[PDB]
């Protein structure tokens, strides 16, 4: 019933580890089908070759933007942006996946992982997914970025796709 | 940008 | 010359110690001076017998709001709340007084000390000081606050006023 | 409100 998703990380063309997101459709079905539909690729474009483009420590690791590829672009698959379809899940600790935006009802295809609770973001980002397998995949991934979030090496989703 |  | 203020802190009522700060005044002097005159209570309003209402362990402890005490008031000397100064300094430590808003130009009264250094904030909030002596009396009081900011005793400024 |  819920899709489940993976990514097969890359630092710097070195295979790092796979991730695997089981995406709650049952709660926010739009959000979770725009992440698996850019995972799979059918519909023309997605994530496969992008790259976290800003890891804090402690916070989280946030990518998904393949168009720019620095957080200013990114598009779904219902056009450039959408609505915040509702703010059910909360981010109650690490390896909740939820949505990037740059304000409200502007989610595209950006989202971020949280390695820690961050209570704070509760009810300005949609939570749609968590981690299943491999949270030390993304553990790892936080040493090679920075306070600031530049990375120190290119972090790509090698491959990713559907599970189930 | 966000999250902050 | 630049003026150093202090605040002697009591965790319902027991005194806990005294913080002293120094006010950048050479680079934001109507902001320093705001604080000053408050922590004087020169004006006939001020600081002495508000608390800290948000410690968030790891961040920053909020305080200022003497009006509803609760983060909702606040009122500067210049007729509730005025524009932001400049933001030249940036929040590189633990240490830094800044000013705490309601988004640009809301500046009023309340003020929150960084545990932490928050780069994310420099450019939002302005910094006008820096703890001078008792940090350890800051660090102690983390000790009565929550992820969510909600102090489990009750933090007071039992006493200020002007140094130098 | 703010810092958040």
């Amino acid at each position: 019933v819920n899709p489940t998703v993976f990514f097969d990380i890359a630092v710097d063309g070195e295979p790092l580890g796979r991730v695997s997101f089981e995406l709650f459709a049952d709660k926010v079905p739009k959000t979770a089908e725009n992440f698996r539909a850019l995972s799979t690729g059918e519909k023309g474009f997605g994530y496969k070759g992008s790259c976290f483009h800003r890891i804090i420590p402690g916070f989280m690791c946030q990518g998904g933007d393949f168009t720019r590829h620095n957080g200013t672009g990114g598009k779904s698959i219902y056009g450039e942006k959408f609505e915040d379809e509702n703010f059910i899940l909360k981010h109650t600790g690490p390896g909740i996946l939820s949505m990037a935006n740059a304000g409200p009802n502007t989610n595209g295809s950006q989202f971020f992982i949280c390695t820690a609770k961050t209570e704070w973001l509760d009810g300005k980002h949609v939570v749609f997914g968590k981690v299943k397998e491999g949270m030390n995949i993304v553990e790892a991934m936080e040493r090679f970025g920075s306070r600031n979030g530049k990375t120190s090496k290119k972090i790509t989703i090698a491959d990713c796709g559907q599970l189930e | 940008a966000a999250p902050f």
